[PDB]
């Protein structure tokens, strides 16, 4: 497929909790990785509007691109920088406990593969936990 | 079969 905005909201309400689902979105992100920067605007914005069950989901996807995206380049990293703490808190927010706790498991990963440098991990967890 | 936030391959 070629990239569309609208081609990836479509996917977007689509996605689900299976490796499948989020590996498959994941690739075709990486593809299109040139989209970067739109890719990350229809990411928020669908984000928000998503049901609270589904909101860890993104996440997940966000997870998935990110990491993979550290064999091709710096660009996914970038430009998710400047919405993933607004995206961690506001899954924080919007979910209970067992979430938090996926979501810390994210944190945690992150940290140990270095997919953020410290000054943005440190924000990262002042959203979870403070 | 869920997703796993360490399936990607690392580090």
């Amino acid at each position: 497929s070629a990239f569309s905005e609208a081609a990836l909201e479509k996917k977007l309400s689509e996605l689900s909790n299976s490796q499948q689902s989020v590996q498959t979105l994941s690739l075709w992100l990486i593809h299109h990785r040139k989209h970067s920067r739109p890719i990350v605007t229809v990411w928020e914005r669908e984000l928000r509007k998503a049901k609270p069950n589904r909101k860890l989901t993104f996440l997940y996807l966000a997870n998935d691109v990110i990491q993979n995206s550290k064999r091709k380049g710096p660009e996914f990293t970038k430009d998710f920088a400047p919405v993933i703490v607004e995206a961690f808190k506001h899954v924080s927010s919007e979910t209970d406990e067992s979430c938090k706790k996926h979501l810390g498991r994210v944190l945690s990963i992150w940290e140990e593969r270095s997919v953020y440098e410290n000054d943005v991990l440190e924000q990262l967890k002042q959203a979870l936990y403070g | 079969p869920s997703y796993s936030p360490t399936s990607p391959s690392y580090s």
